[PDB]
């Protein structure tokens, strides 16, 4: 996970907000899997009681 | 109606400008003279004329 946080202040003060009144926090990542032996993944599909 | 009010979101609001002025003055030239003869000094009654 890559987390980027900028708090209000001179960090967020630019030509679009000279006063730097706002901040933000974001998170991002990459994910993926490679299925090598799909037959070894066994699944049963059924209904369930209330 | 023209107070620089500011909200919690800031933004491009309440921009101002400035001005300056230039002053000037110049100099001028003056003078005058007078003329005399040798006799007007030597033969005059008053030896302190000049």
């Amino acid at each position: 996970f890559t987390v980027m946080t900028k708090m209000p202040g001179k960090e967020t003060a630019d030509r679009n907000d000279p006063y730097g009144e706002t901040g933000f926090s974001s998170i991002k990542w990459y994910y993926g899997i490679l299925v090598k032996r799909p037959e070894r993944l066994a699944l049963i599909k059924t209904v369930a009681p209330l | 109606s023209k107070l620089p009010l500011l909200t919690e979101n800031g933004g491009r609001v309440n921009r101002v400008g400035f001005t300056r002025i230039a002053r000037e003055g110049s100099i001028h030239k003056f003078g005058f003279f007078y003329e005399f003869t040798q006799e007007s000094i030597d033969f005059d009654s008053d030896d302190g004329l000049m």
